[PDB]
RNA sequence: AGUGGAGCCUGCGGCUUAAUUUGACUCAACACGGGAAACCUCACCCGGCCCGGACACGGACAGGAUUGACAGAUUGAUAGCUCUUUCUCGAUUCCGUGGGUGGUGGUGCAUGGCCGUUGUUGGUGGAGCGAUUUGUCUGGUUAAUUCCGAUAACGAAC
């Protein structure tokens, strides 16, 4: 009725918005109850990256999870997979945006990894661009450690293992379980016949230099039956040399 | 749930994953009115 | 002195020992023969046009590069130009080649001056103590 | 290739404004008698979601709410 | 019929400017960049805020790290990206330092993904050791090695 009015004053605002300070009806969205409704009428696709960036601080910003998770979910992500696809590129303003929605991390891994790796369409620039924003941001152990357990067990991808390794490369200590579904995904490829990236071995490079500590006898041959079954004219003697160079416990 | 198992020397923290996978008014018109009157302030008209 | 002579180049270390750093003859003796202290003033050139670009962090201001005009730039990559034009109150200017530069590319001019050497002669040279290695 | 001299160049940095650091602001809160009254010099908001928790800022005026956006005079 | 001579407009040089953005100079340089630009459209100029990575080391943080923020004062701009107000937000941390260490880099090289169908020059023959030549030519004809015809050439692909 009345307030359509302004909140389509503020879609055209939100149109070709580039700084300054936001109307105050904005900032007090996530604080109505038919918020979706008055989101539609915002019309989020027809959004600048400035006033994007803002949004999401906004709603990074009032707390209540669920709500920023499906934010996330509906506006932020196809944006970012619509973006990367034209421009080749992610934007400033978007990248801030989603540094600003790592500020809140259990929406983020829920909305934005999670749907992104389980999609199955995650092109390589994506997760490259991806997976640098989470190695920008520092992150929980336990967060980061169940995403680690659900990107292991879920289907692989060429994206995945650039999302593998680079939260590898936080080298936080990990939960034995999850470091049990890695080695049994590793070992579930033990018998593909599908020639594998770079990426993968570089993946399982990383692993090996960061967690010989805790790797048992079992497995531990288990990955050099890995070696030896799938192996690399530079990488794999690498991984064998780290596998006899390392103590347990 | 794998089958090798971490065995021996101690874990620190037990991991708490049942919460992610298990997963899936006259401010108003304040707020309104406090934008009625900034966009009136925009072209002011009046004042000398 | 004439030549034929034998030149050796000393060295005061420490302690009074005295350490060979240099050996030679002597040449023809002339105050005549010029020495030309080179100083290169290096840019970057940022935006690449054909056969024009322009250059940056080459001088800072405006007259500057109005001063430096008629002396031609080289380039590390072989191509060879001449400044046209200053456009920024910075050190910003118009210069034109013979070929397309690179983006990998840096421009460069050489500037000449003579230099003559220091009056520090004395024919007092301290007695050296007996050589040693360290 | 060719490679380039890279131009050192000094800039001082250094100094960056910074918010200034309020050291146990928990003193302010509350009065404690000495038999063990509590005592609250400040305004709880009735506000709808963070009730009984919030303080008020006490301006040359007015209090101010930190959550909600309260207004009063 | 004009243009070149006159006024105006527009383009390219040249001149001024802080900037008067820019590739192309006798057709394919010359109202091409849909380019009729008062803000964007702009590549140019003059100034002013913001922050610009991971990793290692040393600090602070739970005796709050930090985010968000109403009103008023400021600079050329409603700069909570500062002051009075410091209220909430519970680690999601930010403060120095050191690394030709670096990555949402640039560029080149190698090789492969997405779609279906199964006038020039050869093949064979002749000539010469070979470069080469015949076909691809007396004549008539044709825009044309085209056609009629002759014929050590006969067939073809584009
Ligand atoms: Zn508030």
């Amino acid at each position: 009725p009345r307030v359509l009015e302004v909140y389509r004053g503020v879609r055209e605002v939100l149109s070709k918005y580039r700084s300054g300070k936001l109307p105050k009806a904005f900032k007090i969205i996530p604080a109505l109850s038919n918020w979706e409704q008055i989101l539609y009428v915002t019309e989020p696709e027809a959004w600048t990256a400035a006033a994007m960036y803002q949004a999401t601080r906004i709603f990074a910003s009032n707390l209540k999870e669920r709500m920023a998770q499906r934010f996330y979910n509906l506006v932020l992500l196809p944006r970012v997979r619509d973006d990367v696809a034209e421009y080749k590129r992610l934007n400033f303003h978007l990248y801030m945006a989603l540094k600003k929605a790592l500020f809140k991390p259990g929406a983020w891994f829920k909305g934005i990894l999670i749907p992104l790796c389980e999609s199955g369409t995650c092109t390589l620039r994506e997760a490259i661009i991806v997976g640098s924003i989470i190695t920008k941001c520092s992150i929980p152990v336990l967060h980061s450690s169940a995403a680690m357990l659900k990107i292991a067990e879920m289907e692989y991808s060429g994206a995945n293992s650039i999302f593998l390794r680079l939260l590898l490369d936080k080298k936080y200590a990990l939960p034995y379980r999850v470091l049990d579904a890695l080695v049994f995904h590793f070992l579930g490829f033990r018998t593909e016949k599908r020639e594998l990236p770079v990426l993968w071995h570089q993946c399982l490079l990383t692993l090996v230099q960061r967690y010989k500590a805790d790797l048992a006898t079992d497995q531990k041959e288990a990955l050099l039956e890995l070696l030896r079954l799938q192996p690399h004219p530079q990488l794999s003697p690498e991984i064998r040399r780290e596998l006899q160079s390392a103590v347990p416990r | 749930s794998s089958v090798m198992r971490r065995n021996e020397q101690l874990t620190l923290h037990d991991e708490r994953f049942e919460k992610f996978y298990e997963q899936y008014s006259n401010r108003l018109q304040e707020v309104l009115n406090d934008y009625y009157k900034e966009k009136a302030e925009n072209c002011v008209k009046l004042n000398t | 002195t004439f030549p034929p002579a034998s030149v050796l180049l000393f060295k005061q270390k420490s302690n009074g020992m005295h350490s060979l750093i240099a050996t030679g003859h002597l040449m023809s003796v002339d105050p005549d023969r010029m020495v030309i202290k080179r100083v290169v003033l290096s840019g970057h050139p940022f935006k690449i046009f054909t056969k024009m670009a322009v250059v940056r962090y080459m001088f800072f201001n405006r007259e500057d590069v109005l001063w430096f005009k008629p002396v031609e730039l080289r380039t590390k990559w072989g191509r060879r130009g001449h400044i046209k034009e200053p456009l920024g109150t910075h050190g910003h200017m118009k210069c034109s080649f013979d070929g397309k530069l690179k983006s990998q590319d840096t421009v460069l001019m050489n500037l000449y001056k003579r230099v003559f050497p220091k009056w520090t002669y004395d024919p007092y040279v301290p007695e050296p103590v007996p050589w040693l290695k360290s | 290739a060719k490679k380039r001299k890279k131009k050192s160049y000094t800039t001082p940095k250094k100094n960056k404004h910074k918010r200034k650091k309020v050291k146990l602001a928990v003193l302010k809160y509350y009065k404690v008698d000495e038999n063990g009254k509590i005592s609250r010099l400040r305004r709880e908001c009735p506000s709808d979601e963070c009730g009984a928790g919030v303080f008020m800022a006490s301006h040359f005026d007015r209090h101010y709410c930190g959550k909600c956006c309260l207004t009063y005079c």
